[PDB]
């Protein structure tokens, strides 16, 4: 009789006969919240796969009163890295469970139980493995106790050798030295090696309470035979079980897959199902699709955690709406979600996304299809994204529409030239209606073909730069010029146009003999900053043709400076007349390191030593919040004055040319 | 969406002893996920033929099926007296699972 | 930091344009404020906008927390100090706590043991666990208290976070319960316990022999030293 | 072979009103085969409506039945329910009862109940 995949008993305490039949329970137990107020006691149940959790029971004494036969715990799934749980128990006097012999995996978690004794009359060292990270903590003191076992065995715990006991009348069942790693019988004859914990009869693969590897037909085999799978992790189905199961129900919930000969319930990272949902997984090449099916029939992208829910999809079945009003680095964020979605069978609405100058994070989406089509039949529909300044359609870009027309509105910094632009890949040049793209409260701030702002001259230190570019004059004789400056620090080259730029506004000068430049000021020594100028022409006749200037980014690296100190230098003697010796690059290399330089002085035996007579001596000597990071800066700060020019005891100099260690 | 299986023809007037062939096919394409059942008069539908062509254990050599893809076809070699009933094909590669709209094989 | 949502008018002109809120948290003030979006064809003429005031809607209450930290300590006998801290969701107006002491059985067994044959008699006076007590936290969520061997006490704490139990018998341990209630808690139902264990401090001089000795010659050359026992032993002797 | 299904008896119920079907396995592993629901009426003749797995207890539902059906299992008494609210004249039908295949053929179906909605 196996039970599961998952009980959880809690509340009523007479829920608790739930557990009258199982002899196996597949999955975890709970039992939270009970309050008893006749006993009942299982001795069916032998195993439980995964972990057994107990929290707050009342009236339960030990654990002994309800699963006496409890053998063998698989932890085949762990409550947080635990096996069992046994927290705020009251009234608990002892883990009564005296048929415990091995818990495959996890630890144990035995905490707050002010009554809970016989924890010490243990060796959980022979129960389970990793007794390292088992937590004991909160329990009824020892000094205040009084364990007794009754009067058997006993064994080594750390240093000290005493008694072992479950509770005052059983004691701690062990196996005798021959079986070695197997199992033995209560009469103390070892058990089939495939079996565990232990044996209706000695050496029988028939006659096992619990197999060590898999189970089958009454059967501790150790692999499934040909023709069955390993289902969860204890025993093996055949084909047709699979066939039957069905996950949580979710919205693309599907049945289990048959795979490396194991039924789980998702094809493994890097597979994909065969066919049309079959029981089996292919090998997927290079990235594996996920089609992503929802039940809200249109998406609707308005905060950050929808897209969340989108995440390394490759195909939506569904209609996407994108409505962002805020959000600051969702440029780059929404890449990572949407970055990899290629098909959307439906339309496409991006309305009110005035966080969104560009589309360029739907990355790969290069068919849209037209099932459902908005009202007036159109499958691409923005509307009023007043920072929309260009779409993802770069000419390197690949789209196409199948079905539905494209209406374009109140996107006042879009150049109209560009969604003409894309009804060519788009293929709908003509399908649209007259009304659908206008230049009309579309373009109106649209800045379209600009001008080359050209730098000059460069000067570099190791913390400022001088950068002048050449006199721009305005495409209107009437118009007000100003500069902006952006610069920010880019550690390689490729840079995303305005983000943590910073920027700074200089004029036009005066004279016109001199050109406009920019000084700036606190740099890092040694650090690439990327610097672009940009002109501000605030034209006082408005349109006819709105005319900007841009540069190209300049990538401009400020000068090298003296290295910091090697960071945490530590030695060692491994053998006599060598000394190894590791250390940290510094903190500001300030360039690259090329090389270390280390010395190495040999220093006198102590002064006296020589002169003390060492027979009157008692004991002759021997060898072998928190700002301190700002006190500690301050010591760093005073190592720049002084540097060192390369080349009584004398200095032994070596050159180390790659590595922190020599 | 769902799959839409249609079937045509709608009814078949026949007389036992003639060859007769069903027909069901899909908006999308199925490949192998189709099967087929007998439903006579005042009685549930039973399994005829298990995706698309392998037969079932039990039903007579008569009924064979055939088709991959979306076009499937059921064949009943010499129509008996018994054979008179509605039949319907199950779509099975895609939730939710549809059937199709029934062929009645009646009585000429 | 606002939260906003574009909800559109609807088509029929019978229902009014609303909005759902989906997860907030209980007895919390929200600001909330609609505003229109007129995309006039015809521009400028009248800029025109509509704008509503800003109403301040607070969600209903539910069960409090469990009160966090209990601390407890025995400064005399038959007095019991406990201290907490106000709960981490309390979900309205705290109002008043209720803690309840029940009187531990001294221990099973120690009465049964011959106590001159042992050599040791007893006495008495990366880092996710955060995520592990929440789990434990959610599942008292089930269960709560609704307020009115060993009878337990009841008594309400209308303010503070501190109390001292009274009258009480020295050197027993005491199982203290503590709730939180709340305003909405007589018919929400108020938190469940986060309980401690404490003793009381022994009664000085309670331990020792209330009478003199009387000896009385017996066969052999024996005496037999007869004596009176103390009434009330701290715990027991 | 001994697998039969065995639905319960006819119900003839006012509109607005619950109902629910009865289904007890029998000769085969209740446990180890999921369950399908099928309505066939007069109009759109045979509608899948959902399935239940056994073993966990999941459910897939029919997106057009969501909301009008529930599907249970007991897995002591091997037997599944078919509940159904808020009757409607449209929902007057015959339901039947399949298991003894998988999630993808419906071998063995019970011989089903007759809903009557007047
Ligand atoms: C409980 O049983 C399991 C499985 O029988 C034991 O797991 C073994 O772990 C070691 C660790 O290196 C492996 O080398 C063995 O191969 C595992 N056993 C098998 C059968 O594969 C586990 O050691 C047992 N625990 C105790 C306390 O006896
Ligand atoms: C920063 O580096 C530049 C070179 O990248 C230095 O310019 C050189 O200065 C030396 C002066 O000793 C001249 O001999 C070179 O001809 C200069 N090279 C170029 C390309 O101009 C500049 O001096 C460095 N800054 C400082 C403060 O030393
Ligand atoms: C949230 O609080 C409001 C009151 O602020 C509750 O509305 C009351 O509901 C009770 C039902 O027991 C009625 O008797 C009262 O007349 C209602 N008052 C008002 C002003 O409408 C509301 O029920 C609470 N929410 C929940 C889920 O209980
Ligand atoms: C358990 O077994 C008994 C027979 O001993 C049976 O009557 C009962 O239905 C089974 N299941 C449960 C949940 O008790
Ligand atoms: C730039 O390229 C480097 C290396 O190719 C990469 O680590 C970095 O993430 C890239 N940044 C951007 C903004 O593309
Ligand atoms: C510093 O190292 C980088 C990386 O190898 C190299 O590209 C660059 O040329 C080096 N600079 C100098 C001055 O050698
Ligand atoms: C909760 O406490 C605040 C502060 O004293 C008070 O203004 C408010 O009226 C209280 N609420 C109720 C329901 O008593």
């Amino acid at each position: 009789e196996i039970c599961g995949p998952g009980i959880d008993i809690r509340n009523d305490y007479q829920q608790l006969k739930r557990l009258e039949n199982c002899t196996v329970i597949e999955g975890y137990l709970h039992i939270l919240l009970i309050s008893k107020a006749r006993s009942y006691r299982f001795p069916k149940l032998t195993v439980i796969t995964e972990y057994l959790l107990l929290f707050r029971v009342a009236g339960l004494e030990s654990l002994g009163d309800l699963f006496p036969n409890l053998t063998v715990i698989r932890g085949w799934k762990l409550f947080y890295n635990y096996a069992l749980v046994i927290f705020e128990m009251t009234n608990l006097k002892d883990i009564g469970l005296y048929n415990l012999r091995n818990i495959t995996r996890g630890a144990i978690r035995i905490e707050k139980n002010a009554d809970l004794c016989y924890l010490s009359t243990v060796d959980w060292s022979l129960i389970l493995d990793a007794v390292s990270n088992n937590y004991i903590v909160g329990n009824k003191p020892p000094k205040e106790c009084g364990d007794l076992c009754p009067g058997c065995e006993k064994t080594t715990i750390n240093n000290e050798y005493n008694y072992r006991c479950w509770t005052t009348n059983r004691c701690q069942k062990m196996c005798p030295s021959t079986c070695g790693k197997r199992a033995c019988t209560e009469n103390n004859e070892c058990c089939h090696p495939e079996c565990l914990g232990s044996c209706s009869a000695p050496d029988n693969d028939t006659a096992c309470v619990a197999c060590r590897h898999y189970y089958y037909a009454g059967v501790c085999v150790p692999a499934c035979p040909p023709n069955t799978y390993r289902f969860e992790g204890w025993r093996c189905v055949d084909r047709d079980f699979c066939a039957n199961i069905l996950s949580a129900e979710s919205s693309d919930s599907e049945g289990f897959v048959i795979h490396d000969g194991e039924c789980m319930q998702e094809c493994p990272s890097g597979f994909i199902r065969n066919g049309s949902q079959s029981m089996y997984c292919i090998p997927c090449e290079g990235p594996c699709p996920k089609v992503c099916e929802e039940e809200k029939k249109t998406k609707t992208i308005d905060s950050v955690t929808s897209a969340q829910m989108l995440q390394g999809c490759t195909i939506f079945k569904g209609n996407l709406l994108i409505n962002i009003r805020r959000g600051n680095n969702i440029a780059s964020e929404l890449e990572n979600f949407m970055g990899l979605i290629e098909v959307v069978t439906g339309y496409v609405k991006i309305r009110h996304s005035h966080a969104l100058v560009s589309l360029s994070f739907l990355k790969n989406l290069r068919l849209i299809l037209g099932e459902e089509q908005l009202e007036g039949n159109y499958s691409f529909y923005v509307l009023d994204n007043q920072n929309l300044q260009q779409l993802w359609d770069w000419d390197h870009r690949n789209l196409t529409i199948k079905a539905g027309k494209m209406y374009f509105a109140f996107n006042p910094k879009l150049c109209v030239s560009e969604i003409y632009r894309m009804e060519e890949v788009t293929g709908t040049k003509g399908r649209q209606s007259k009304g659908d793209i206008n230049t009309r409260n579309n373009g109106e701030r649209a800045s379209c073909e600009s001008d080359v702002l050209h730098f000059t001259s460069t000067t570099t230190s190791k913390n400022r730069i001088i950068i002048t570019w050449h006199r721009y004059r305005p495409p209107d004789y009437r118009d007000l010029i100003s500069f902006t400056v952006y610069y920010k620090e880019a550690p390689f080259k490729n840079v995303t146009e305005y983000n943590s730029w910073n920027m700074v506004d200089v004029d036009l000068p005066p004279n016109k003999d001199v050109e406009p430049g920019i000084l700036l000021h606190g740099l890092k020594p040694w650090t690439q900053y990327a610097v672009y100028v940009k002109a501000v022409t605030l034209t006082m006749v408005e349109n006819d043709h709105i005319r900007g200037a841009k540069s190209e980014i300049l990538y401009i690296r400020t000068n090298a400076s003296v290295p910091s100190i090697p960071l945490d230098v530590l030695s060692a003697s491994n053998s006599s007349s060598q000394l190894i010796v590791k250390w940290n690059p510094p903190s500001l290399p300030n360039g690259n390191l090329s090389y270390y330089i280390v010395r190495w002085q040999r220093q006198p035996q102590d002064g006296y030593l020589y002169r003390h007579n060492y027979c009157s001596k008692d004991k002759i000597p021997i060898r072998k919040e928190k700002e301190e990071a700002e006190y500690r800066k301050v010591f760093e700060n005073f190592l720049h004055n002084s540097i060192f020019v390369p080349r009584e005891y004398p200095f032994f100099e070596s050159r180390v040319d790659n590595k922190e260690r020599t | 969406g769902d799959i839409v299986l249609t079937q045509s023809p709608a009814t078949l007037s026949v007389t036992p002893g003639d060859s007769v062939s069903l027909s069901c096919r899909a908006s999308q394409t199925i490949s192998n996920n189709l099967h087929w059942y007998q439903q006579k008069s005042h009685e549930s539908p039973r399994l005829l033929i298990k995706y698309a062509s392998q037969s079932i254990s039990g039903i007579p050599s008569r009924f064979s099926g055939s088709g991959s893809g979306t076009d499937f076809t059921l064949s009943i070699n010499s129509v008996e007296t018994e054979d008179f009933g509605m039949y319907f094909c199950q779509q099975s590669n895609s939730w939710p699972r549809t059937f199709g709209a029934g062929t009645k094989l009646e009585l000429k | 930091s606002w939260n906003m949502v574009d909800v559109d008018l609807p088509p029929n002109k019978d229902v009014e344009p609303g909005i759902l809120l989906h997860g907030l948290k209980p007895w919390t003030q929200y600001a909330v404020y609609v505003k229109a979006v007129t995309l006039t064809m015809v521009e400028n003429d009248h800029i025109r906008g509509a704008k509503s005031e800003i109403l301040y809607i607070r969600t209903n209450a539910s069960v409090p927390s469990i009160p966090l930290d209990v601390l407890s300590a025995s400064n005399s006998s038959s007095q019991l100090i406990v201290k907490w801290n106000p709960p981490s969701l309390p979900n309205g107006n705290l109002s008043y706590y209720i803690v309840r002491w029940q009187r531990q059985p001294q221990d099973g067994y120690l009465y049964r043991h011959n106590y001159c044959s042992k050599d040791k008699i007893p006495i008495r006076k990366e880092k996710e666990e955060a995520e592990y007590r929440k789990v434990f936290e959610n599942f008292l969520h089930n269960s709560i208290f609704v307020p009115r061997e060993y009878p337990f006490f009841e008594s309400r704490v209308d303010n503070k976070e501190r109390t001292v139990i009274s009258n009480l018998r020295p050197f027993t341990l005491y199982r203290i319960d503590i709730h939180s209630c709340n305003h909405e808690a007589e018919k929400l139902g108020c938190s469940a316990s986060n309980f401690v264990f404490a003793r009381t401090m022994p009664a000085e001089g309670a331990d020792d022999i209330p009478g003199p000795v009387t000896w009385e010659p017996r066969p052999e050359n024996s005496i037999f030293l007869k004596w009176p026992e103390p009434e009330n032993p701290n715990g027991l002797i | 072979t001994q697998v039969q299904l065995q639905q319960s008896g006819p119900d003839v119920v006012r509109p607005g009103v619950s109902v629910k079907i009865s289904c007890k396995g029998s000769g085969y592993t209740f446990t180890d085969y999921a369950i399908h629901w099928v309505k066939q009426s007069h109009a759109k003749s045979l509608e899948w409506i959902g399935v239940i797995s056994t073993y966990n207890g999941n459910t897939k539902y029919n997106q057009k039945f969501k909301g009008k059906a529930a599907i249970t299992v007991d897995k002591s008494s091997s037997t599944a329910y078919l509940e159904l609210a808020r009757l409607t004249s449209e929902d007057s039908a015959i339901y039947y009862c399949a298991s003894y295949g998988d999630l993808y053929v419906m071998d063995y179906w019970g011989q089903g109940t007759s809903v009557t909605v007047s």
